[PDB]
């Protein structure tokens, strides 16, 4: 039985900590919604 | 139930203890997830129940309470921020420039953040706050990192 409870407001964070790369990659979505490289 | 817009963790009492399996954004009345957090089963906010209204296992998207709402769109351009709720942790922003998934039927952003599995359905937004899509559905490259795609669905 699932439930749900409030953890904060959407808003854009001035300042926030910024990290994470950007790569381009070739993927298929199957109709599972599976994700996959393609090479 | 509690209806206010915003960012709520989805849990379950059905393992051990209570467990964070994802994450959900409230819009206009409308609870929205990633299909694989819920399995489109129905949720409880207090005494108040919420159905399923429209899911596509495809999409990896589930809507209750009413039609999806979310319509920002990430611009191809600029950073945006995972709001992300991890489990028993705080809801934190992170920003990042996304990266981008190239498919044969077009392509999608995508962000290269790496968080447990119960954080999918944290939602991603742009510099005024609009959701432009949900965390949680990607794939594991070279190195076993983590890269998910930035999921939108479509308002009717
Ligand atoms: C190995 C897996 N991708 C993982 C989880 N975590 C983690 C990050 C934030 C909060 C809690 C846990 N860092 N790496
Ligand atoms: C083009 C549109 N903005 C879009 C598509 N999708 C999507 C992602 C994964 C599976 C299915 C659909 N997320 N946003």
């Amino acid at each position: 039985d699932m439930y749900i409870e409030r953890a904060g407001d959407i808003t854009w964070e001035k300042d926030a900590e910024v990290t994470g790369n950007s790569p381009r990659l070739d993927v298929a979505l199957d109709e599972s919604g599976d994700f996959s490289l393609v090479e | 139930g509690e209806t206010t817009d915003g960012v709520y963790r989805v849990m379950t009492r059905r393992l051990l203890g209570s467990t964070q399996v994802g994450v959900g954004v409230m819009q206009e009345g409308v609870f929205h997830t990633m299909w694989h957090v819920t399995k489109g089963a129905a949720l409880r906010s207090g005494e108040g129940r919420l159905d399923p209204y429209w899911g596509d296992v495809k999409q990896d998207l589930v809507s209750y309470c009413g039609p999806w709402k979310l319509d920002a769109a990430w611009d191809g351009l600029s950073e945006v921020q995972l709001l992300a709720v991890p489990p028993g942790e705080r809801a934190k922003n992170i920003q990042t420039l996304p990266g981008i998934f190239k498919t044969k039927d077009g392509d999608i952003g995508a962000v290269a953040l790496d968080y447990p599995a119960g954080t999918s359905g944290s939602p991603i937004l742009d510099k005024c706050g609009r959701v432009i899509g949900l965390y949680g559905n990607g794939v594991v490259i070279k190195n076993g990192s983590y890269v998910s795609a930035i999921t939108q669905g479509k308002r009717e």
